[PDB]
């Protein structure tokens, strides 16, 4: 009865996973674009920082 | 007509030697993994010696051969000393590389243990020290001049002594070392071939060629370039041979420094580093 | 400032002390040779190194330090992990050799061992590393083949058309049947190793028993050959 | 009995796939077509941390971007200084085979693991001057593969017996035990709010686990192979993943499906480590073909390549303030790329 | 989601011919080496056969060679196992399994108690 207990745990997990609220992909994409646009200037990797503010140069 | 062709060949040889040695020294300055191994220290030393041949000896002799006389005056004796030192430095480094290679192949566990960078530095020190001892002390003390233009006729004692310590004892060590390496290689090819024939039998010459080809290129280029010059170098004070032919053999000797990066510095890592540094 | 220069000097002094410790550890690390011991549960991999050994038990790994001829070998046995091993095997690319011990007596589980060998050999990260093959429990093979109760031909059809190899050198206390079976198992492993692998790693097959003191010598010889072949290939000879 | 349960599981699976199809109004590429591309990001190796003996398997930064812990397979845990290339600490380890290392947000402790199924914590108070084993955690069966500090109290760890554990450091015992996975759980990345965390495994699925609740909120079945690395987006609403099928995927927690796939035809090699930047616009992916690709997270396009490693780039980390990226490979060298 | 469904099976007479079809969903089929593994009742899992990306390289187990055929259809995205001249002893829960990495030849743990990329199983009984 070891396999059936794991099947019952998989069924109960799928039940918990299915009964959620899922936001649309368009709104999530808009949120990610908002976050990237908002924090664009704060990123040193995206926009190259001058050597004096850069601690590694 | 003939002069311009001779100048072009000499210039191309000097350019080739400079290019190859500069690429090796540059590549090993720039990359850490090449210099992280203790084996490559000697290849660095060989590149430095061949670069010194490329710079301090070959152009001045090229100019003298084109001109037909020695225009540099008092530098000629000093030129001879660099000639004796840098060529000996190249050859002894080859001998050390041979010994290095044997130490790696013969006793690997001892090679990993005992061969410290300090040990490498001691071997490079002994090689360069022996070259300086052979060259600068006799030239400045005029030991090499025969008993009563840059044609310094060598005496019998310095010819035989410099030939033995520069060439013949390193040749003896190199032939003994590569012979033992070829015995080890044959034995390992016999074991690999035995297992491969067992596999092929179960299902129901290239290796030996590669070993012989590599060892033969290493021995052949070195012995072909330097052996006529040292045979004549021994024979000539006792005697005879014209100046131009002896010059030609001396150029073959210096040409070995050109061919040395192609032989010893085309491992996978050196190929990668040359492709990266060249950019092509 | 002076304070920043004192802090930088103190950090540099601690860096020099740590560099000295790392140089001593680098000497110890380069001197020591790592050996990955792999096998099955029915096999006798725990009993390969017999005499002149020290045995250390961590919670997840077994270690075995032995010195052969002033040469330190550290063998690691990974026996406290789950059966899925495709991810932790990546850790062992730095080892000098992988000692694979296979129970040749068990004919039913010999194909599982051959699959394990094929997996280890054909790994992308075990292309450099040479496998030292130990065909353990030879006396059980002798008794099994002589007895005749179990048929090796059933499990392996290729054994019927199989012939004894010419390079094969039998022991004094052996028979032609036992020698056929023994070398047929060796040839199967060598066929898998030779067929698919590159020139960077080779399989060293050795027959060993339950009580055999010579195994440390064999592993010393194999590791010496592995480093010699590595040097020869580096020098473009092989 | 088993057949009925598997049928109901397939019906739930189909219902989840239907919900995910329904929620997919438009892909990220369609919405981000009208976005200014990043173009080319040439980053160079500003400083190289050398003197490792074996391969560098994992690394972790600090919250002040000063110290960085690295772990090697010789039994050394070297706490570095990124700025002055100095080794601030070097920790000799009990087992040589160490597959993880974490730096605490307070900087008090530093954790390692490996094949010895023990999570080892090392103090850095140093009232004597020598670092010591502070506590050893021995409650896993499988190999410890990743560990990450919530605080000095709780540490989340990722074993190879298809489990993840929440450990109390002072107590020494497992507070919580996450048993949902069916494969080797490779790495986990804590969210910034630290309420949730995602864990990639070798079952081609990423799980979103609630720390307090002790169960997995979500399951992400998008990859085709073993999810080697996982990294949250900096807001905590999305997370990227990297697998052996040469693909990085971006998954939304809200949509509960794959927002974007980062795949290139010339790449057949796996992805050992993934780490986002501070903004999240660049996704940095450490590959198996000896370089690192700087994908554009919105445009699904390469921007740059960090081709300075001889061997497989095992680990990749980004500072919290975004200064630089440290990549550690199997050639025993650790590079800082800015 | 990577899912492999095995079709076929059931009780057959010894010597009978049975085709086992494994429907591969949720990945790109061509890139992955695939293989067949069977679990006997009261015995461990055992590798039966394999097939490479192109299909050119094929190997078998000793106990199944010459009477088992493994074919992969890339277009129909299916793995076929043709069984003929079946013996009563090798009755098993046949399983269809996928090697974990693409463009690779190493299949470490396809024969393991818990494995991620494997179907539920098809019972083939020979009596
Ligand atoms: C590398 C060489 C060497 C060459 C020059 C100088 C030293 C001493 C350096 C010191 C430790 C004093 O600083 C040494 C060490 C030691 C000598 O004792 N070694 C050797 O064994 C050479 C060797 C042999 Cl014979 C045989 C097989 C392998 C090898 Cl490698
Ligand atoms: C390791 C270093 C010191 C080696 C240096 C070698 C060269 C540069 C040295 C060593 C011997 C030196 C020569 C010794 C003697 C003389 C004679 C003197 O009337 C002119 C200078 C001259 C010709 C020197 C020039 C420089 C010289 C050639
Ligand atoms: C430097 C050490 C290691 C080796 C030294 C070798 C020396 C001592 C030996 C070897 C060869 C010998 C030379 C052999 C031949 C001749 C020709 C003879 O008409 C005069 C003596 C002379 C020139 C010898 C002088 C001494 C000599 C040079
Ligand atoms: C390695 C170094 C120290 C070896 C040095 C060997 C020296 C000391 C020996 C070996 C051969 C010897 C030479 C042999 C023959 C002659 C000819 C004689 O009419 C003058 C002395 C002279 C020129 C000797 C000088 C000293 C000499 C050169
Ligand atoms: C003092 C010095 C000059 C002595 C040198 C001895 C040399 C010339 C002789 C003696 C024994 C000879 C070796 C004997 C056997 C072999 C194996 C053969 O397959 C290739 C040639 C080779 C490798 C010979 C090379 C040259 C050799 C090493
Ligand atoms: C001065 C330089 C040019 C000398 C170079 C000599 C080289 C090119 C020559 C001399 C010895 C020759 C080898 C002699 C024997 C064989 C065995 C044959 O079945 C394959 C070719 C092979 C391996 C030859 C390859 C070319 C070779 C290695
Ligand atoms: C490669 C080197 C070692 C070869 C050396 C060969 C030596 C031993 C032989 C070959 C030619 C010989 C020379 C031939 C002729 C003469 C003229 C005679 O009135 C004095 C002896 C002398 C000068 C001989 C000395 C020894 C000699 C130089
Ligand atoms: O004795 C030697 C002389 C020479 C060299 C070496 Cl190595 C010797 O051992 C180096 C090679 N270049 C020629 C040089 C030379 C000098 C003056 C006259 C003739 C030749
Ligand atoms: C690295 C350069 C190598 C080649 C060097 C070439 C040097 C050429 C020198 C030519 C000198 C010609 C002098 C002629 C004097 C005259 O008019 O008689
Ligand atoms: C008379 C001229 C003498 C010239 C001698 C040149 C010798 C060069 C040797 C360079 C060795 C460099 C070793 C670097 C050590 C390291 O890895 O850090
Ligand atoms: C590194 C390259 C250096 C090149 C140096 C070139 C020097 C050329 C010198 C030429 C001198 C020509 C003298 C001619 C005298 C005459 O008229 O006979
Ligand atoms: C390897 C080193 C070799 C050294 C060779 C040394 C040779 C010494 C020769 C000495 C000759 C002395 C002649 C003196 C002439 C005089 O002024 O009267
Ligand atoms: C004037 C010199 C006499 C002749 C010397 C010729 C030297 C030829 C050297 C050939 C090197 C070939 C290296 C091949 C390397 C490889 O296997 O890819
Ligand atoms: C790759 C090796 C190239 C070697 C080139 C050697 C060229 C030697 C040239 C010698 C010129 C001698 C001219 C003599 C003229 C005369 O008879 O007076």
């Amino acid at each position: 009865t070891a396999s059936i207990a794991q099947a019952r745990k998989l069924v109960e997990q799928l039940k918990m996973e299915a009964n959620i609220d899922r936001i649309k992909v368009s709104k999530a994409a808009a949120d990610l674009m908002a976050y990237c646009e908002a924090h664009a200037k704060e990123d040193p990797l995206l926009t190259p920082v001058p050597a004096s503010e850069n601690p590694f140069r | 007509s003939v002069r311009i062709l001779t100048a072009c060949f000499l210039s191309l040889l000097i350019l080739s030697t400079l290019l190859g040695n500069t690429l090796v020294c540059a590549a090993v300055i720039r990359f850490r993994h090449l210099r992280s191994k203790v084996t490559n220290f000697f290849v660095i030393s060989l590149a430095v010696s061949d670069l010194l041949v490329a710079v301090l000896v070959m152009p001045w002799k090229a100019v003298a051969e084109i001109a037909g006389f020695w225009p540099f005056g008092s530098f000629c004796n000093i030129w001879v000393a660099f000639d004796i030192m840098c060529s000996t430095a190249s050859i002894l480094n080859l001998c050390v590389i041979s010994v290095d290679r044997y130490w790696a192949i013969s006793s690997p566990f001892r090679y990993e243990r005992k061969m410290t960078p300090k040990a490498a530095f001691i071997l490079i020190s002994v090689a360069w020290t022996l070259s300086v001892l052979i060259s600068f002390i006799p030239v400045q003390l005029s030991w090499h001049k025969a008993k009563p233009n840059c044609d310094s006729s060598l005496s019998r004692t310095y010819a035989i002594s410099s030939s033995v310590i520069s060439f013949y004892i390193p040749v003896a060590i190199m032939i003994v070392t590569y012979t033992r390496i070829y015995r080890i290689a044959q034995k390992q090819i016999r074991r690999i071939a035995a297992l491969e024939r067992a596999a092929v039998h179960a299902k129901n010459f290239k290796r030996e060629t590669k070993v012989l080809k590599t060892l033969s290129v290493i021995m052949g280029v070195f012995v072909c370039c330097w052996l006529p010059f040292f045979i004549l170098n021994c024979i000539l004070p006792f005697c005879c041979i014209d100046s131009n032919t002896f010059d030609v053999f001396v150029w073959f000797g210096w040409a070995n420094s050109s061919l040395n990066p192609i032989i010893y510095a085309f491992n996978a890592d050196f190929r990668k580093a040359f492709s990266t540094l060249l950019g092509c | 400032t002076e304070d920043q220069r004192n802090e930088e000097k103190a950090q540099r002094e601690a860096n020099k002390m740590i560099e000295k410790q790392l140089q001593k550890d680098k000497q110890v690390y380069r001197a020591t040779h790592r050996l990955l011991l792999l096998g099955a549960d029915n096999s006798g991999k725990s009993t390969i190194v017999k005499q002149m050994r020290i045995y250390h038990v961590n919670s997840g790994i077994f270690e075995t330090k032995f010195q052969v001829d002033k040469v330190n070998f550290h063998m690691f046995d990974v026996g406290a992990q789950r059966d899925e091993r495709r991810k932790w095997i990546q850790c062992f690319n730095d080892v000098t050799a992988i000692i694979f011990v296979v129970d040749s007596s068990d004919y039913n589980r010999l194909q599982e061992a051959l699959n394990d060998f094929k997996s280890i050999w054909n790994n992308r990260w075990l292309r450099t590393i040479s496998v030292i093959l130990f065909l353990n429990k030879q006396d059980l093979l002798a008794e099994k083949v002589l007895a005749g109760k179990s048929k090796i031909e059933d499990y392996f059809p290729e054994f019927a058309r199989y012939t004894t190899p010419e390079d094969a050198t039998p022991e004094p206390g052996e028979d032609p049947r036992v020698t056929r079976a023994k070398y047929f198992i060796r040839d199967e492993f060598l066929r898998i190793s030779t067929a698919s692998g590159d020139g960077r790693h080779y399989c060293y097959p050795h027959f060993t028993c339950s009580v055999d003191t010579e195994n440390a010598r064999r592993i010393f010889n194999d590791c010496r050959d592995i480093i010699q072949r590595m040097h020869l290939r580096q020098y473009e000879l092989l | 009995e088993l057949d009925q349960l598997r049928q109901e599981a397939e019906q739930l699976k189909n219902q989840i796939r239907d919900a995910r199809k329904a929620c997919a109004d438009a892909t990220l590429s369609q919405i981000t077509n009208n976005i200014d591309p990043v173009g080319r990001i040439q980053m160079r190796t500003r400083r190289t941390l050398r003197g490792h003996l074996a391969k560098i398997y994992a690394m972790h930064w600090g919250t002040d971007s000063r110290l960085l812990v690295s772990a090697s397979q010789d039994g050394k845990l070297i706490i570095w200084d990124s700025y002055t290339t100095n080794k601030v600490h070097a920790i000799p380890l009990r087992s040589s085979w160490v597959m993880t290392c974490a730096y605490a947000p307070s900087g008090n402790y530093v954790a390692c693991g490996g094949l010895d199924n023990i999570c080892s914590i090392y103090n850095l108070k140093t009232r004597e001057g020598n670092v010591r084993v502070s506590r050893e955690l021995a409650g896993h069966t499988g190999y410890l593969s990743c560990c990450r500090f919530l605080d000095d109290n709780q540490i989340v760890t990722s074993s190879g017996d298809t489990t993840c554990a929440l450990w109390d450091i002072e107590t020494g015992q497992q507070t919580t035990t996450f048993t949902g996975h069916t494969g080797d759980v490779m790495s986990l990345s804590l969210a910034p709010d630290t309420r949730l965390f995602v864990s990639g495994a070798c079952d081609a699925s990423a799980k979103l686990w609630d720390v307090r609740e002790g169960m997995c909120r979500q399951t992400f079945t998008g990859h085709e192979s073993d999810i080697n690395a996982i990294c949250f987006f900096p807001n905590g609403n999305a997370f990227a993943t990297g697998s052996d099928d040469a693909t990085c995927r971006l998954f939304d927690l809200r949509a509960d499906q794959e927002l974007m796939t980062y795949s290139h035809d010339n790449i057949i090699c796996g992805i050992t480590s993934v780490s986002f930047s501070k903004s999240g616009r660049l996704l940095l992916a450490g590959y198996d073909d000896f370089n690192c690709n700087v994908w554009d997270a919105l445009k699904a396009d390469r921007a740059g390549v960090l081709a300075g490693h001889d061997n497989r780039v095992s680990c990749l980390g980004v500072t919290d303030d975004g200064m630089a990226v440290a990549t550690g490979s199997w050639d025993s060298f650790l590079k800082i790329w800015n | 989601q990577v899912q492999l469904q095995e079709s076929g099976g059931g009780l057959v007479q010894p010597g009978g011919s049975l085709r086992l079809s494994c429907a591969a969903s949720g990945f790109t089929f061509s890139n992955y080496k695939m293989n067949w593994v069977r679990q006997a009742p009261g015995k461990g899992l055992e590798w039966v056969s394999d097939i490479s990306q192109s299909g050119a390289s094929i190997s078998y187990t000793g106990s199944v060679k010459g009477r088992f055929t493994i074919s992969r259809d890339n277009a129909k995205n299916t793995l076929y196992l043709q069984m003929n001249s079946l013996k009563p002893e090798d009755t098993a829960v046949y399983y269809c399994a996928r090697c974990p990495a693409p463009f690779t030849r190493d299949c470490f743990d396809v024969t393991s108690t818990t494995y991620a990329y494997r179907g539920q199983g098809t019972q083939v009984t020979v009596s």
